[PDB]
């Protein structure tokens, strides 16, 4: 969902963290090296405008490939892509996904809810913790059975 | 050491190097062309500890396939080039370049320099040099002693007023050049950006042809920084920044509790 | 803590900044002044973690003479003389190496020597007005004559000359409306004022200062405000770095 | 903290509101200027608890060209002419294309080609005017005519032209007064002005920007105060989130 | 900071030369053989964020976009040079051109 | 009953902005003192395992 996309020297689209940005052939994206006004559509066609060309030349070379597939089919990675459960699952192009151009997505961190999970995991830890300090104490108090 | 005290000193560590970001930004609010920078931040490499080996699919909803993340880091800084707005000035030898392009100059070591600042001036020798170390600029452009008035036109064409002969004087013409991915000049301080791989090879022309801007005189280029986005990411890193503090603290009381009690 | 000191560079470069304005807006009447604008650019940056660019900050740079011509003023007295173009009036400084002004506001001393009307340099070349005069006369090409009674046409005391440096923001000023040649000013091209780019002395008239008090105006508004952005990022990092100490 | 950036989105989309708005204050007196109107837009609603709807901000998504005609200015200059109606002249830029311009003050090159009062851009169709000329003619349907002494009748030395399109909002404008055609401007229909829905040419007038001051200073007063509306809330965020960090 | 700060800047600027121009106009109301001058207004530059016309999803494209201005400035003072009035005199070397020419000296 | 075209008309949005800024005052102190139960409740919490 890091839709910070850039362009190389090459013209790939890639995104912030260097991932290749698929397209409709199912193949990383690459755009006219010289370009001179790039436009990301609605429904994730990518309209460019070649460099010198007049204000009427406009046309689309890719379209972002965007999947809606079930959540709670989804695993993060030990990158943080999320991928299938079932291994070798096509990535279906959904039609209906829309972006908003002009904007950035952060996180969904509820930061709150952090703070308030991290006061209830203390709690239940130190509770633990005692009852190992109650463990050794009644072992060192069994121990004078033997002694005579 | 405990992972978690490292897992919270990496979110300290990528928020101070967002503040830097910021407080730069802030600090260039009055640079003429001046491109303002942004941190992207990115999650570390997710480990299995509950696994012998790197079955994530495996049973990754069961304690076996627990998976914890190391932190954060800032993945770059990256520059974002849109336009400025325009300053009209009075100065004859300030100029703007509206759109794509780049002012080339000479750095003293032999390579060129682009830069989007137009505050130029002239040598002792009439040569058209910056208004800042003095470096000339390309291709080299000089104006004679005669002249009465410096005339630019929207294609580079520098034009001199010399008293008793009828029309202005050209004496030369500006080039400049745009990159494929602004974003992969190295900034080198002095307003100056350095070509790269990530950028691509200089492509130079005449301004105002094939999709080039165009050199407008008596004008300069402010900074495109936000003040507002600033003082906003302020506040999100400050209070990020805290938040990753009290889990250092939380840590650190729940061991020094353990090594009390036990 | 880095921020706090690439803010500090903010803070400076603004400092600097608003002195240069209140200098334009200080001489804003004096004659033949031209005003000075601060060159702003940012400092080195840091490749950290390494391809991560971080800055340094900012600083003023250099400060530039915008030499425009200014607006006339008509006087009355026959000493205050104007160059209208390109050209400056050569004086004698006391250490005997020759001083350049924009500023005509001449007089005469006792013995008659042109002289500037401040601290009293003479003015190269030395014109001596003969007591028998009873008007004063400065041609559009510096000849100047004076009217003697008895004596048809004005004899000639002398001819003033001007000089033009190819780079007059490269001068460096010295106070007292005054320049001294440097290095990167250019060499001193002396001639008749009238030609080969020289400009022509206008007698009785004066040379305003070319300030805009209203652009100063609004570069004070933009550099009170940026001077107090950056002083809220040394707030904010002060309060970082005061909450990690006391909550750790 | 989402509230933090939907209130982010409203100051940036302000701030691009209040540009618009000192744009058309500064063109105020420029010729055969259209004022401009930002067009706001809500963002996308999300659904969280699943038929709770929230809304992702507002932003700024077009500024609408208001191409209303303008009041005539009369002038005395002879070479100064406007568009009554529909339709823009058209001017030679360097890169060989044609760009559209409503500012009708023209003048004569060196040569006595029709250039526009400004860079000095040709007009199409290219007109000249012979030195013997002592007045010239502009008709209302673009015929150009001069007077030469020692001839009865005016000789026509051309015919000007304007050009209309479907939506004249649609134009790219490039500075200069000047506009350039795109996708959605439509079709360039030239045509002999004063015919078939265009225009008519009228000389020596002008036609004066159409904007509202009373409407544009009424348009700053809402959007400074959605401004400092939406930084209260960022301040009662910040102090919220503050407020949790510090007791929990 | 702003861009209405930098904008309304260039309105500033482009009012005061054109009033210094009407000023210039009034000073010489009395000069015989003068000319009036006009100062001529355009806008600068438009930042173009979208492209009016650029096509948005299919089969749909912007009728207008969002581009911003940059304010305006003066870049011509333009010369009327309408022939003026008649002023009848006694002197014998004071002249007039009826109609277009110049006087060299 | 349905309503009519007015031309050169635009309707205005109908919020309230003095009605938000006093629902913000409203929501903004009941947070706070949600966040004064939760302290209070790992305060009291934090007193049982330390004394006990």
């Amino acid at each position: 969902r890091n839709g910070n996309l850039k362009v190389d020297q090459n013209g790939m689209l890639t995104n912030a963290s260097g991932h290749l940005v698929l397209g409709e052939n199912d193949a990383p994206i690459t755009l006219p090296i010289p370009l001179s006004k790039i436009e990301i559509g609605r429904d994730g066609t990518i309209s460019v405008l070649p460099q010198g060309a007049p204000a009427e030349e406009f046309q689309a070379v890719d379209r972002i490939k965007l999947v809606k597939p079930n959540d709670q089919s989804l695993f993060k990675d030990t990158n943080g892509l999320f991928r299938h459960k079932t291994p070798n699952q096509p990535y279906e192009a959904d039609a209906t996904v829309s972006l908003q151009t002009g904007a950035i997505e952060g996180s969904n961190v509820n930061a709150v809810g952090e703070m308030t999970a991290l006061i209830d995991l203390q709690r239940q830890f130190e509770m633990q913790v005692k009852m190992m300090s109650t463990a050794e104490e009644m072992d060192k108090s069994s121990d004078s059975l033997l002694r005579m | 050491m405990h992972p978690a005290l490292w897992v919270s000193k990496t979110g300290l560590d990528a928020q101070q190097t967002n503040i830097a970001t910021i407080s730069n930004n802030l600090a260039n609010a009055s640079t003429v062309g001046y491109k303002k920078s942004r941190a992207v931040f990115e999650d570390l490499f997710y480990q299995n500890i509950n696994q012998p080996g790197g079955q994530s699919s495996q049973n990754t909803e069961l304690p076996s396939g627990l998976m914890l993340g190391a932190g954060s880091k800032v993945v770059a800084t990256q520059k974002v080039h849109t336009h400025g707005n325009a300053q009209t000035t009075t100065n004859a030898l300030d100029m703007m370049v509206e759109g794509d392009g780049f002012f080339q100059v000479t750095l003293p070591d032999g390579n060129i320099g682009y830069t989007r600042n137009g505050q130029f001036t002239l040598n002792g020798e009439g040569t058209l040099v910056t208004s800042g170390s003095g470096y000339p600029v390309e291709p080299e452009i000089v104006i004679p002693e005669d002249a009465i008035s410096i005339t630019v036109g929207t294609d580079g064409e520098v034009s001199v007023r010399v008293r008793g002969q009828q029309d202005n004087q050209v004496v030369g013409q500006l080039t400049i050049t745009d990159f494929v991915n602004p974003g992969g000049l190295e900034p080198i301080g002095q307003n100056l950006y350095l070509p790269t791989g990530a950028s691509g090879d200089p492509q130079e022309g005449v301004p105002g042809l094939d999709g080039l801007g165009e050199i407008r005189q008596s004008m300069l280029e402010a900074s495109n920084v936000n003040v507002t986005e600033e003082l906003v990411n302020m506040i999100e890193a400050q209070r990020v920044y805290e938040m990753n503090s009290k889990v250092i603290s939380s840590v650190d009381k729940m061991m020094s509790f353990v090594n009390q009690q036990l």
